[PDB]
């Protein structure tokens, strides 16, 4: 029988920005059927769209750079995409490498560098990254090819090589599918859905290190599933019995059921809410796994 | 001129009137489309016109762009101009991977 | 029974530095008995040293910061360490916050800032911070207050607040504990081991992101078991029913038994290695549970 | 002054000579041990002699330092320079947190031909 792994929600890691959790909400005013692409796996273990097995890979890549000095624009990295592993990557069914970021602007990069110039050899370099969500820098990271900058009044004598790109700020968020294929369509996870009439999605969401000139509101991002349950799923390889599964999520030292909600094969969790505004919810919860239930259950409202 | 392409780095015109930007460049990007983009983050800009990579003038609505492939300079037109019109433009030339482009900041002044 | 995740070590996470797995290895010209902090935990799930169930929280640590600028040293923070849930950190038995780095150097951390100047507001600055061994900055994690500086000619004019800290950079590193209350000793899960003769530590290997001005060599750092196999302890709670576990790593798609080694309950695994150099294995493979066995039972063993 | 402690950027000695660093600070840190420091990372470099914060003189090996609380500031002396000596050098301030600290490079050469 399906479970689920014992960890409160705060204590978990979020599966598309590399942060915690920190919040658990429903929200009927955001998208209701958002085209995530990491953070997505099946119940039975099936990982979809970029979703990696490891939160380190969340929202980064792995290449070997190449890097040419660009009189007015700086220093220029090519990137030849790779698996994070170090196994080479293919283009197929999905949209990108795992983990590659599944969210629009423009993303500063840090990577591993190393310079010819006398007196130094290793530092640490930040690029910008235009992900999306239309670029003019015809990223292809479904191709495997991504390009960057750093801004540089000359040559940084760079030496090529491999790295793993992590993310260090985003800018002009828009949680939107990025730039996969210069334009092209590419294979995707399908969008999160459906829900019965009154469900919504339930999520988990953290925020996310910003660059904004004016505007200091936190940068939300939100994701269906904390990454713990991705690797759990991904390691369990559970045979599905029905097409949901009724979940509690309860307070286990007071014993009080904070909501019922149905954990979708398909690896998104739905609450009955008719509400018009956020409901958030306490990160101290536990979800336990009560029975698997048919699409069509209806669950108590909160 | 090492770098691609150049501009003023400030432009200034009169709401209801207009503003010409010269966006200089080098011999090697004659037969390339050049392009007046809009706002931030750089490198998605919206795109008010671009050239077919020849000489033809082009408008769209306000705007419009003309490359001198003698001399190597697009000009940029923008007119009835707007409170709403000043930001940050950028001349662009269009390239696989990352376009040159140079920012150019555009201020309105009223009446 | 008890059992381990089916996971590869190269698609696992690395329990001291957030970077993926990427070595599997015993070195036998290395400390043989480290006293990490980080990726400490019991068979049974009880969380040792300052290890955090996420993998996000390795390395790193939260705070509510305050700035100050200090003429000739720049942009000072002094960072009121919380836990990185938000929780109130209390001293116990541990070193530091959960998560905290249990490694030397000098970390460039990254932090989102506020500033109050024309023209801009949100940021992300980078801090450099001495951690260890022994410092002259009285770094006291295990009081909750640690100090951080970013060169500056004037004021950057940040804005107060909270903050989580995530590693850029090590320079100098040194592979032994931080300073963790200004010189003070403080509570620590106990060195790795004993192993039987013939034993050596099973070593996951991962790469830190550097500052070094004349050495372009990678800095490995090691861990003891992937954070995914924390997490999954602390998650199942097994029920300890004798002194050690009898593993065998196996690549699963060729059936080709690679080595057997014993997870002792304490949290780490020994390999019984006979070589006198490091010995890596491929990443590949899966770690499967046999047997319970005693801390006496002798392993086959692995040669040069 | 402005900066709490500022020394010789560069300082500059021969093979079995000597060399004084005078670490000049602001008279608010009159009362604070002074000391001197060799290497890198900055905050852990090797202390080579601290003060008690009076104006006497501690030497250890070949380095001095004294402390002069009327002009505010602390001068260190290495004798029997050695070409293993250069490297980076600190002047420091100890306090609670961060060190005022200024950072030194020592040069060491041989007697010219
Ligand atoms: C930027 C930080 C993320 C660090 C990252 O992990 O890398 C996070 C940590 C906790 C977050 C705050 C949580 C409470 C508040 C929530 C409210 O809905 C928005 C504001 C609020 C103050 C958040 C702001 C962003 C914070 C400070
Ligand atoms: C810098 C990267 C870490 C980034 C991190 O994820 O953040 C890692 C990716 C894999 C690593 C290489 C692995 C192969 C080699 C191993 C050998 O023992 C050392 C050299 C070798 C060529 C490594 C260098 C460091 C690399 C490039
Ligand atoms: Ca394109
Ligand atoms: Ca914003
Ligand atoms: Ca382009
Ligand atoms: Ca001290
Ligand atoms: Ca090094
Ligand atoms: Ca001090």
């Amino acid at each position: 029988m399906v479970d689920l792994p014992v960890i409160q929600p705060r204590l978990c890691t979020h599966a598309r920005w590399p942060a915690p959790v920190y919040g658990l909400l429903v929200d009927p005013s955001l998208p209701s059927n958002p085209q995530w692409q990491n953070g997505r796996v099946h119940v039975d273990g099936t990982l979809l769209g970029t979703t990696p097995i490891s939160g380190s890979w969340v929202s980064c890549f792995a290449a070997e750079a190449a890097y040419k000095f660009q009189s007015g624009t700086g220093e220029v990295a090519t990137f030849t995409l790779i698996e994070q592993d170090g196994s080479a990557y293919v283009p197929g069914d999905r949209a990108a490498p795992l983990g590659y970021p599944d969210f629009s602007g423009q993303l500063e990069i840090e990577v591993q560098t190393e310079t010819t110039k006398t007196g130094d050899k290793l530092k640490v370099t930040t690029f910008e990254m235009i992900l999306g969500p239309t670029t003019n820098a015809d990223q292809a990271p479904y191709q495997g090819r991504v390009f960057a900058s750093v801004t540089a009044a000359a040559s940084l004598d760079l030496v090529d090589g491999r790295v793993r790109a992590v993310p260090r700020s985003i800018y002009g968020f828009q949680d939107t599918i990025p730039e996969y294929n210069d334009g092209l369509l590419v294979p995707l996870a399908p969008p999160i859905g459906p829900f019965l009439p009154g469900e919504v999605l339930l999520r988990f969401r953290t925020y996310m290190r910003q660059i904004d000139t004016a505007d200091a509101a936190a940068e939300a991002i939100d994701c269906a599933l904390p990454q713990e349950f991705v690797s759990w799923f991904a390691s369990n390889a559970f045979t599905v019995q029905s097409e949901a599964l009724l979940l509690r999520y309860r307070n286990t030292l007071t014993g009080q059921l904070l909501f019922e909600c149905k954990l979708y094969n398909e690896g998104y969790i739905a609450l009955s809410y008719s509400g018009s505004g956020p409901l958030t919810f306490p990160t101290d919860g536990i979800f336990e796994v009560v029975s698997w239930v048919p699409r069509l259950y209806q669950l108590a409202s909160v | 001129m090492e770098d691609p392409v150049t501009g003023p780095e400030e432009v200034s015109g009169q709401e209801q009137g207009s503003l010409t930007v010269q966006c200089r460049y080098t011999s090697g990007w004659k037969d390339y489309k050049k392009y007046w983009c809009q706002g931030v983050p750089q490198r998605s800009c919206k795109t008010l016109v671009e050239t077919d990579a020849s000489e033809q003038l082009v408008k769209k609505n306000r705007v419009s762009i003309r490359d001198n492939q003698r001399d190597f300079i697009f000009t940029v037109t923008m007119e009835d101009l707007r409170m709403s019109d000043a930001g940050i433009y950028w001349c662009g030339i269009t390239k696989g991977g990352l376009d040159p482009m140079f920012k150019v900041t555009v201020n309105i002044g009223p009446v």
